[PDB]
């Protein structure tokens, strides 16, 4: 709305924050969670963890 | 660099090619000969960041430094007396050429899909 360049289409966040959507089935269902596989945590490898 | 993006374009699908068939089970790399090794997840492709940055600065500070050290003795070698004439016979065997004659051919000589394409590889390689 405010830019009207389109839709936000990253995230930056903290350790935490990833490891909750890399826990969580992003995609549309009843309800989930697990292990984090979704997303890369190590910061010691990337800093990009994946894409929701 | 834009300069090249044509022969990326023309790597990233060799790279395709790697990534599509099942060339995996592999513990050593499948390398014989040639590049200096790094491995890195999925980066920024945009410019050679600090992991090229290292992956270079590691091929040339410790890398090209000594390679260079060794490049120029062979130079050195290659510009002394009676060593050199060796390289010059042993080059001059490899080349020569000769009066009406040809020089390094191709020589198609196997099955191909016509004499057309047999006839273009000819003027491609002259």
């Amino acid at each position: 709305r405010q830019t009207g360049r389109g839709e936000g289409n990253f995230i930056i966040a903290s350790r935490n924050v990833v490891n909750v959507l890399a826990s969580v089935d992003t995609g549309i269902s009843y309800a989930a969670q697990g292990l984090a596989t979704g997303f890369s945590t190590d910061t010691t490898k990337s800093v990009f963890a994946g894409v929701l | 660099l834009s300069l090249f993006a044509p022969w990326a374009k023309m790597d990233e699908r060799n790279f395709k090619d790697q990534e599509k068939e099942d060339l995996v089970s592999i513990t050593a790399p499948k390398l014989d000969d040639g590049a200096r090794e790094f491995e890195v997840s999925s980066n920024e492709a945009a410019s050679p960041y600090n992991a090229a940055f290292q992956t270079i600065f590691g091929s040339y500070e410790p890398g090209m430094k000594t390679t260079r050290e060794l490049i120029d003795t062979y130079r050195n070698l290659m510009n002394n007396y009676e060593v050199d004439n060796a390289v010059s016979e042993i080059v001059s065997d490899a080349i020569v050429y000769e009066d009406d004659t040809e020089v390094v051919a191709l020589n198609l000589d196997k099955s191909k899909f016509s004499p057309k394409i047999k006839n273009m590889m000819l003027d491609e390689f002259s």
